[PDB]
């Protein structure tokens, strides 16, 4: 009813949901370092659209 | 039943000079 | 309890390697393995020979 | 046993019924896409190569 | 066509609705046995409409509606073959089951689990129709094993009886021995013909067919209780009499014969198999009929009569008269 | 794979920092959320695997194993509540910490792109597994079961460590993608005969191979229910997954080096299926049942055909859910009669009508009743082995007969006949027990509708 | 094997040439793991001496974390320096001995014959 | 309209005209009229309403097209970057060839059912095309093993080409 | 006795004190919430939404595309007299057989 015994017995429920966001965040970071062949493969290479700078991020 | 834990017979195997 | 205990846990401490246990162990333990090895090795050697020669019918054999 | 089977039905239908209704509405008022040739000089998004609206949403959102 | 195909599939779907409603959708235990029976009554009527069309213009069609799985160059689809054999056996099986269920309401009136008994009977009917209407071997195998498992559950209906469990497990034991032939047949067709569909099996029409047909013959032996795997059919007279009337006397044991009939385009070009089927059936009809001359139990006597009849059907396959074997099944 | 590694690690703080009476509720709820997110791994392409980073990747072979691993953790927590209900709070949390750390190693094992990283995590599952058996096992034999479980695996693993490092020096990399392109054939020499054995015997002992299985009746019987579920559902599949990878760099020597292991497997499954017809211990009967199903997988991997690799993947996932379910069913009885003898409690269908329905479904899938994925996987392997040699149909068929005999024998001894008169404490099945069985069978029967997601990379 | 390297910097933790290499980032994952090991040491210290594990002596826990991170930073600088030196020597030696590291004649799989082993 | 008729050919239909020789009422005709009224008509109305909603919200999906890249024959030894693109293309073409065998098999199975008892003669065209494609599929993608790849396929081809080259030479020796 | 050891405790039947027990915990408040999380997250989310998610995967393993591509090639090759499928996956011109 009051945070004195609510926000202390239920704060642990953000641990796992927050670990997923943080993990999803670091997965995107790895993609930033693996761009050596972005828009440079013989199969999918093309010209950039009128409004874009990277085909994927 | 209840989980088994060593008794005196079992432990005294490890109380000798050698195994 | 005594029935199940003798059937499982009291067998090895009462086992002695002798003529009876040794001969039965090989006949029933190693005999079938050697038998089936020559049945299958002979069969596959035979079949592999035909396929190389071209004498085995594999007209529509595209699933393996 | 009867209590369990009623709990199981309740929780299967708690989200099953909304999904069943939701899929029906999409199929009626949105429907599947239509196979069309790639317009000259047009590069589709990776999710525009799929037909069903849910498939496109799954590809666009998660994959 | 539209009416023919639509009325052919509704017969199968109609039989599933009583099973679906067991998930506490519409609840009426008092009349549930009557509910199942009425469904069979309507299933017979609808099935007759495709049957009358076939009688008129000899119309037959395949319905490959659902694409289930594709293993490289083997496309498996849920295919129903509505043809001479299916268009004629479905009305007969439903007509007989219609009478069996109505009889069951009287015979099994005092059974506490009569609702379970009628669900099990209907489950067998669905599996048999999958077996009868199968267009490829894998779908035929679903019904093949389905009827066997439903036989086990109904043979051992009174499970407090040590002698009924033995009969049920004995039926599984013997039928499983025959399934070795069925798996063997499936393996040969995939290896050589690269298919499990009966359309492509007949179109390629292999000449060397002793192995696949020996597999089917072995499968027929266990399912139809031919000599060698016969003893389970008399033993199957341990469950309720209605089970004996529907499965192990009229509709289930004719699965082995029905399989060889479905493959008649291969057998008729192979005289070696006809000799084996002829001799196997001949001993079965003589032996089982001979065992019925001195039996005392009334159910046992009819069982040994059924085995004798099945032996006669196998003889008919062995003389290259597949359609007479089927006509004997219906009659 | 950090979107699954990090959440799994956060289950340890969640367990220790939660209220005393909420350790089971909170761990179960959040471990089910993790399992829900693992379905995002099914973004599989027909030509290329889903390569995340330099460390981790996930193709169609790893994805079904990952979902099975993360799905079992909540099921293991439901099972363990009864026998841990009267244990010290800190030790209850240490037990849970062991299970989480075991899931952490498994998902990294199934996704490691580098075989030495695979070996470390493959070998790291031993510590949490051994601790579960020896600490929270119930009998005196648990201590002897851990040693058998420990030195059988290590006796085979340590040679694998030498072989893996040897391959890196010769090839220059243990990255799996690199090996797919730089692989060279294995010449027939005595030196390569022992390279082949080193690469395989580690994975054979974990399957296990007939002959090297004596540790499995001990470890799968003396372990708690939570230990027995992971041991039989996933940890036996580290051997299967390992062979499905390492056989890439072992051709063409696998053509003849597989004969002794095919004979041990083809004949072994008849031997172990027959053992189940005379087992006096219900849990031990289920353990010996695993050796027979895993014998088909060994044969499936050693013949190297597309139909065999599709069958092996389906067999592993199918047996994963079935074996886990059977142990749970046998454990529900044990929590009432507190004995593993099969012939002690009989006619239980009279007292537990719904639990007998689970017994029927568990047995039907065990004996591979179609169209269950249990039958699909077994059927595919039979077709592939028939092309390998037509005579194998005799052994495969005989095992189907024996398999159905002991499956129904287990169902008839405990669920039929007459109830044991002097057992008067067969209380009605709890909701926890009933829900535990549904979470096994229901996903198992749903995969029949769309089985292509468990058919592996060669689909 | 690099004990007698020509670099005349003997018994130096970080030779002056190591200052040409980038330092580890303070957010380096290796440095975060070292800091984490310090936190575990803090908690284990509380447990063996029977103190509230998470709360007791926050002053002492911080010194564990700081001490580990501080030492870890320099061990990472020396770790990266030693690997940088390893590559420097390897490339210099390959350049000084071109005959031992020739550029192989390139071939394509359309020209190289590889034996085929059927799986049947 | 729904599917291309060139890929899945169907011969033109021929329905015999009714020529009754009985005064009794043919029940099928009466049932046919009833089915077209109580089943076909209500279904079409629902479909027409559904179809109109689809036309309101109209959108397209495109068939992905892969530009050809150098194949394994043009890749240098132990060049992963070139081999990777060559191998992925080979795997894609492997899937397409698997479905081509399905298209031909579908035609073969469709012919057998359509022609009834005359299939063994009227379906010789389908059988011959089926035999040709299967043999082409067998020569390229069979016996490669579970760990198949472009490299393994190329090696099998070179083995077949060498035997053909030697077989012609050996025969021409006589 | 050989030592001072507590007598073995008897089992506790959760039905005796809480006839509505779900088998999860002694505490009725915890027992009910243990059941709700298992059923909601186990059945209502993973099995139902996971089933729907798997049903609508965007062309898993590219199998539907290969069917359209095969139709396009079959139409193209039959319209030009080319063989439906050739026995060589690679043009022999690029192959340089030994000697
Ligand atoms: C339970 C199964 C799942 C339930 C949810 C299914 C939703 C189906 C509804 C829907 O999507 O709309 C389709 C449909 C629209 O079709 P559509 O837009 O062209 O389809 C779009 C895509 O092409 C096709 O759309 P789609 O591919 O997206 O279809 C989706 C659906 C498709 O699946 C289905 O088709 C549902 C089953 C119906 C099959 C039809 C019968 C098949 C033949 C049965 C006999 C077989 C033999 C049996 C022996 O599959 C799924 O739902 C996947 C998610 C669910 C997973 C379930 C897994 C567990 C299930 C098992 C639980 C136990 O809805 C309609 O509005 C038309 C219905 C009209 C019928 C009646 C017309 C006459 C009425 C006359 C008026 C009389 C007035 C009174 C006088
Ligand atoms: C809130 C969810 C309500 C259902 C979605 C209503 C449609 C709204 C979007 C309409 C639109 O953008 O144009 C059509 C578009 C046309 O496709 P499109 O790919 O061309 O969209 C263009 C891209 N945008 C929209 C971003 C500009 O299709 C959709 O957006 C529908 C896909 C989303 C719906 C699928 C997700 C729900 C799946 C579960 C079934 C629903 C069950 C709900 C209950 C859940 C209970 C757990
Ligand atoms: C007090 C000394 C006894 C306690 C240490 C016993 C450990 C012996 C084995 C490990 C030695 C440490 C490895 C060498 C090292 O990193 O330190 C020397 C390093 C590197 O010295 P080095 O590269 O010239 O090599 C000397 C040591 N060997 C040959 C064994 C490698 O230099 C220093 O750290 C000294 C500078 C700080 C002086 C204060
Ligand atoms: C009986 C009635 C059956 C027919 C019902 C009609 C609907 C239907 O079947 O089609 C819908 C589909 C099959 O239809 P479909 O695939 O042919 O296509 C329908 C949708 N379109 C046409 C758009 C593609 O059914 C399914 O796909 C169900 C998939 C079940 C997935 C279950 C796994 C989720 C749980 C995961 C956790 C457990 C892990 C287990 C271990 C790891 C396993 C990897
Ligand atoms: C890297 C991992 C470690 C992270 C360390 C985080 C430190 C957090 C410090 C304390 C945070 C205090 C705020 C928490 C408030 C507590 C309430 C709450 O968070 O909601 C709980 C909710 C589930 O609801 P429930 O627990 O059942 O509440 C019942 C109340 N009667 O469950 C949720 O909260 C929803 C979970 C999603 C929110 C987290 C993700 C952010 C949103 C996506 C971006
Ligand atoms: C290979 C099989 C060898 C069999 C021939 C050897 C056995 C034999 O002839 O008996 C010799 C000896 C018994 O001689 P005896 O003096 O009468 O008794 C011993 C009293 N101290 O025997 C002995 O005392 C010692 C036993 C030696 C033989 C043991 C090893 C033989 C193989 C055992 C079975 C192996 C089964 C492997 C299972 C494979 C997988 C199923
Ligand atoms: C190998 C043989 C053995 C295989 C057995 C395997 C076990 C299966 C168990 C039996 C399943 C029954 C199958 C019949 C139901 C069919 C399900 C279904 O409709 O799926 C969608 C189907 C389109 O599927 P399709 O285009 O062929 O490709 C699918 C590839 N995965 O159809 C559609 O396009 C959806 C159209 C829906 C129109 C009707 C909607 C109104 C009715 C809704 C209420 C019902
Ligand atoms: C209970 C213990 C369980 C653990 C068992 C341990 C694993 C088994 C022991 C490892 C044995 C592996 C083989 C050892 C090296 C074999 C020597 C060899 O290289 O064989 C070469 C031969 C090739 O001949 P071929 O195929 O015809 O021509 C093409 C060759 N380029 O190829 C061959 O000759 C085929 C292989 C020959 C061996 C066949 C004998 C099979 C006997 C049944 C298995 C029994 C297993 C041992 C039981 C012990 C008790
Ligand atoms: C439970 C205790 C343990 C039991 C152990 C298992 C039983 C052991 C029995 C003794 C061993 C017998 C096997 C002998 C080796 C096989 C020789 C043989 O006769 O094979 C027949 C047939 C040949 O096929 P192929 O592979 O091409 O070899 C040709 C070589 N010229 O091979 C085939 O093509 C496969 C034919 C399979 C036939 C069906 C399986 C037989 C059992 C059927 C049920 C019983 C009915 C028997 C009558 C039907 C016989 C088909
Ligand atoms: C297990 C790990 C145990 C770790 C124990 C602590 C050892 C590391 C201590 C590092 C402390 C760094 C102090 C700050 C650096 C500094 O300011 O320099 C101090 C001193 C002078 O540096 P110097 O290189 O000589 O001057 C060159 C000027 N041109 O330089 C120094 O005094 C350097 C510190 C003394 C040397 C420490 C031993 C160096 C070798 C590391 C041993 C540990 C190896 C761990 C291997 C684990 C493998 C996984
Ligand atoms: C550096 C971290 C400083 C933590 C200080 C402290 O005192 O941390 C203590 C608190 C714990 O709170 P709690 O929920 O009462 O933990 C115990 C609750 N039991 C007793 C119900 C299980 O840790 C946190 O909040 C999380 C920090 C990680
Ligand atoms: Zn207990």
């Amino acid at each position: 009813m009051n945070l004195l015994q609510v926000v202390r017995d239920h704060w642990v429920h953000v641990l796992v949901p927050m670990g997923f966001v943080f993990g999803y965040y670091l997965d995107r970071k790895n993609d930033e370092k693996l761009t050596a062949f972005r828009n440079k493969s013989l199969l999918y290479k093309r010209e950039l659209k009128p409004n874009e700078e990277v085909t994927w991020k | 039943a209840r989980q088994w834990q060593p008794d005196v017979e079992w432990a005294e195997q490890y109380g000798g000079a050698v195994m | 309890v005594r029935w199940t205990y003798a059937r499982s846990a009291n067998i090895y401490p009462n086992f002695r390697p002798n003529t009876k246990t040794s001969l039965l162990g090989a006949l029933f333990g190693i005999g079938p393995l050697v038998f089936w090895y020559y049945v299958f090795k002979t069969d596959r050697d035979r079949k592999e020979k035909l396929i190389q020669e071209g004498k085995l019918d594999r007209t529509f054999n595209i699933s393996y | 046993d009867k209590r369990f089977l009623k709990l199981l039905r309740f929780y299967i239908l708690l989200t099953g019924i909304p999904v069943a209704i939701g899929i029906t509405l999409i199929n009626v008022f949105i429907g599947e896409a239509e196979l069309a040739e790639i317009p000259e000089g047009y590069v589709p998004e990776h999710w525009e190569y799929f037909k069903h609206p849910i498939s496109r949403w799954i590809a666009r959102t998660f994959f | 066509m539209n009416m023919f195909s639509s009325l052919s599939l509704v017969t199968l779907l109609l039989l599933t609705m009583p099973i679906m409603m067991m998930s506490f959708n519409t609840y009426k235990p008092s009349n549930y046995p009557l509910y199942v029976k009425t469904a069979i009554s309507y299933a017979f009527i609808t099935s007759m409409i495709p049957t009358m069309m076939f009688i008129h213009s000899g119309q037959e069609l395949i319905i490959s509606n659902w694409h289930w799985l594709t293993i490289q160059t083997l496309k498996l689809s849920l295919s129903f073959k509505m043809d001479y054999f299916s268009m004629m056996f479905i009305p007969v099986a439903l007509f007989v089951t219609w009478s069996i269920m109505e009889f069951s309401m009287w015979y099994m009136y005092s059974d506490p689990n009569i609702n379970k008994f009628f669900k099990y009977l209907l489950l067998f009917l669905i599996t048999m129709l999958i077996l009868v209407t199968a267009n490829n071997l894998f779908q035929l195998f679903i019904g093949w094993e389905g009827v066997g498992i439903m036989s086990f559950l109904l043979i051992g209906w009174w499970y407090g009886r040590a002698d009924a469990n033995t009969a049920a497990l004995q039926a599984i034991l013997y039928n499983r021995i025959g399934d070795i032939g069925f798996i063997l047949a499936m393996a040969w067709f995939l290896t050589n013909l690269n298919t499990w569909d009966l359309q492509q099996i007949f179109m390629l029409n292999p000449s060397d067919s002793n192995m696949p047909l020996i597999g089917l013959a072995l499968a027929a032996t266990g399912k139809s209780a031919q000599f060698g795997l016969h003893p389970w059919l008399p033993s199957a007279m341990e469950g309720p009499t209605p089970v004996s009337a529907l499965l192990h006397s009229s509709t289930m044991v004719v699965a082995g014969i029905f399989l060889l009939i479905r493959f008649y385009p291969l057998t008729e070009n192979n005289k070696y198999i006809q000799s084996i089927t002829l001799c196997l059936g001949a001993i079965t009809t003589l032996f089982t009929a001979m065992c019925a001359l001195t039996q005392n139990d009334i159910k046992k006597i009819i069982a040994f009569s059924t085995s004798s009849q099945l032996g006669l059907m196998m003889v008919t396959i062995g003389i290259n008269q597949p359609y007479l074997a089927f006509l004997h099944i219906c009659t | 794979m950090l979107k699954y590694i990090i959440p799994t690690i956060m289950l340890m703080p969640l367990t220790w920092l939660s209220k005393n009476n909420m350790i089971w509720v909170n761990s179960t709820a959040h471990s089910l959320l993790i399992s829900f997110t693992s379905l995002l791994l099914m973004n599989q392409f027909g030509d290329n695997s889903l390569n995340f980073s330099l460390l981790f990747f996930s193709d169609s072979l790893s994805t079904p194993l990952l979902i099975l691993t993360m799905w079992l953790l909540p099921l293991m927590l439901m099972a363990s509540q009864h026998h841990l209900s009267k244990e010290n709070l800190t030790r209850k949390k240490l037990f849970i910490t062991m299970l989480i750390s075991l899931q952490l190693f498994l998902i990294m094992t199934f996704t490691a792109m580098e075989l030495i990283l695979f070996y470390i995590l493959f070998e790291a599952t031993l510590v949490p597994t051994l601790i579960i058996i020896t600490r929270w096992g119930n009998q005196t034999e648990r201590l002897n079961a851990g040693l058998y479980f420990l030195f059988y695996t290590l006796a085979g693993s340590l040679p694998l460590l030498v072989a893996l490092i040897y391959i890196q020096n010769t090839v220059g990399s243990l990255n799996f993608l690199m090996l797919q392109y730089w692989v060279q054939p294995v010449h027939n020499s005595w030196s390569n005969v022992f390279m082949w054995l080193a690469c395989m015997m580690a994975f054979m002992v974990k399957m296990p191979l007939y002959g090297l299985h004596l540790w499995l009746p001990k470890a799968h019987v003396e372990a708690p229910i939570a230990g027995s579920m992971v041991l039989a559902a996933v940890l036996l599949k580290l051997g299967g997954y390992g062979m499905l990878r390492i056989t890439l760099i072992l051709n063409p020597m696998t053509d003849f080096m597989a004969y002794p292991f095919i004979m041990l497997s083809l004949w072994g499954m008849i031997m172990t299926s027959s053992i189940c017809l005379r087992q006096t211990d219900l849990k031990s009967l289920i353990a010996y049942s695993s050796v027979s199903h895993m014998a088909l997988v060994i044969v499936a991997i050693l013949i190297q055909t597309p139909w065999s690799y599709m069958g092996a993947t389906a067999l592993m996932i199918a047996h994963g859910l079935t074996s886990s379910m059977l142990f749970c069913l046998a454990n529900s009885n044990y929590e009432r009669i507190h004995s593993r003898t099969m012939i002690l409690a009989r006619g239980l269908q009279t007292l537990l009508p719904l639990m007998a329905t689970w017994w029927l479904l568990a047995s039907l899938t065990n004996l591979a009743l179609p169209p269950t994925i249990n039958l699909i996987g077994e059927l595919f392997v039979v077709m592939s082995t028939f092309s390998w040699s037509n005579i194998t149909i005799i052994l495969m068929g005989v095992n189907m007969v024996i398999t159905a005999l002991y499956s129904l024998y287990m169902l008839i001894m405990t669920q039929r006949g007459k109830y044991t008169y002097h057992i008067n404490n067969i209380s009605p099945s709890f909701t926890r027990e009933n829900a535990l069985m549904s979470l096994h069978i229901l996903p198992l029967l749903l995969l029949t509708l769309n089985p292509k997601i468990i058919l592996g990379p060669l689909y | 094997m690099m004990t007698g390297r020509q670099g005349r910097a003997t018994f130096q933790f970080l030779p002056d040439e190591a200052r040409s290499l980038p330092p580890p980032k303070l957010t380096d994952p290796r440095l975060a793991f070292v800091g984490f090991l310090g936190y575990c040491s803090g908690l284990i210290d509380n447990a063996i001496r029977r103190r509230p594990v998470l709360l007791a002596g926050l002053h002492r826990q911080l010194l564990y974390i700081t001490s580990f991170v501080f030492v870890g930073y320099y061990l990472l600088k020396r770790q990266d320096y030693m690997y940088a030196v390893r590559d420097h020597d390897m490339f210099s030696y390959i350049k000084s001995h071109p005959e031992d590291f020739p550029e192989k004649d390139k071939k394509t799989y359309g020209e190289v014959f590889e034996e085929f082993h059927p799986v049947r | 309209d729904s599917w291309d008729k060139d890929v899945y050919p169907e011969p033109p239909r021929r329905t015999p005209a009714p020529s009754p020789q009985t005064s009794l009422p043919n029940p099928i005709t009466y049932l046919t009229k009833a089915f077209d009224l109580l089943v076909d008509r209500p279904v079409t109305l629902v479909r027409e309403f559904i179809e109109r909603q689809h036309a309101k919200n109209k959108y397209y999906y495109y068939h992905r097209e892969f530009r050809r890249v150098p194949d394994i024959t043009e890749c240098q030894e132990k060049d992963v970057l070139c081999m990777f693109e060559a191998e992925m293309q080979w795997r894609r073409d492997y899937k397409v060839d698997q479905e081509i065998v399905n298209i031909i098999q579908e035609r073969l199975k469709a012919c057998q059912q359509r022609e009834g008892e005359s299939h063994r003669q009227n379906c010789a065209k389908e059988l011959e095309q089926f035999t040709q494609v299967v043999k082409a599929y067998q020569d390229r993608y069979h016996d490669l093993g579970a760990h198949y790849s472009a490299r393994k396929c190329l090696a099998k081809q070179k083995q077949r080409m060498l035997a053909e080259r030697k077989a012609a030479k050996e025969a021409a020796a006589a | 006795l050989r030592w001072q050891e507590d007598p073995e405790p008897e089992d506790e039947n959760l039905y005796e004190k809480n006839p509505d027990s779900h088998g999860y915990d002694k505490d009725p408040a915890v027992d009910i919430w243990n059941m709700r999380v298992v059923f909601f997250f186990g059945f209502s989310i993973v099995l139902v939404l996971g089933s729907t998610f798997v049903a609508y995967l965007p062309d898993y393993r590219m199998q539907e595309w290969a069917r359209r591509e095969a139709e396009r090639l079959v139409k193209y090759r039959e319209a030009h007299g080319l063989p439906i499928m050739e026995s060589n996956c690679f043009d022999p011109s690029k192959i340089q057989l030994p000697e």
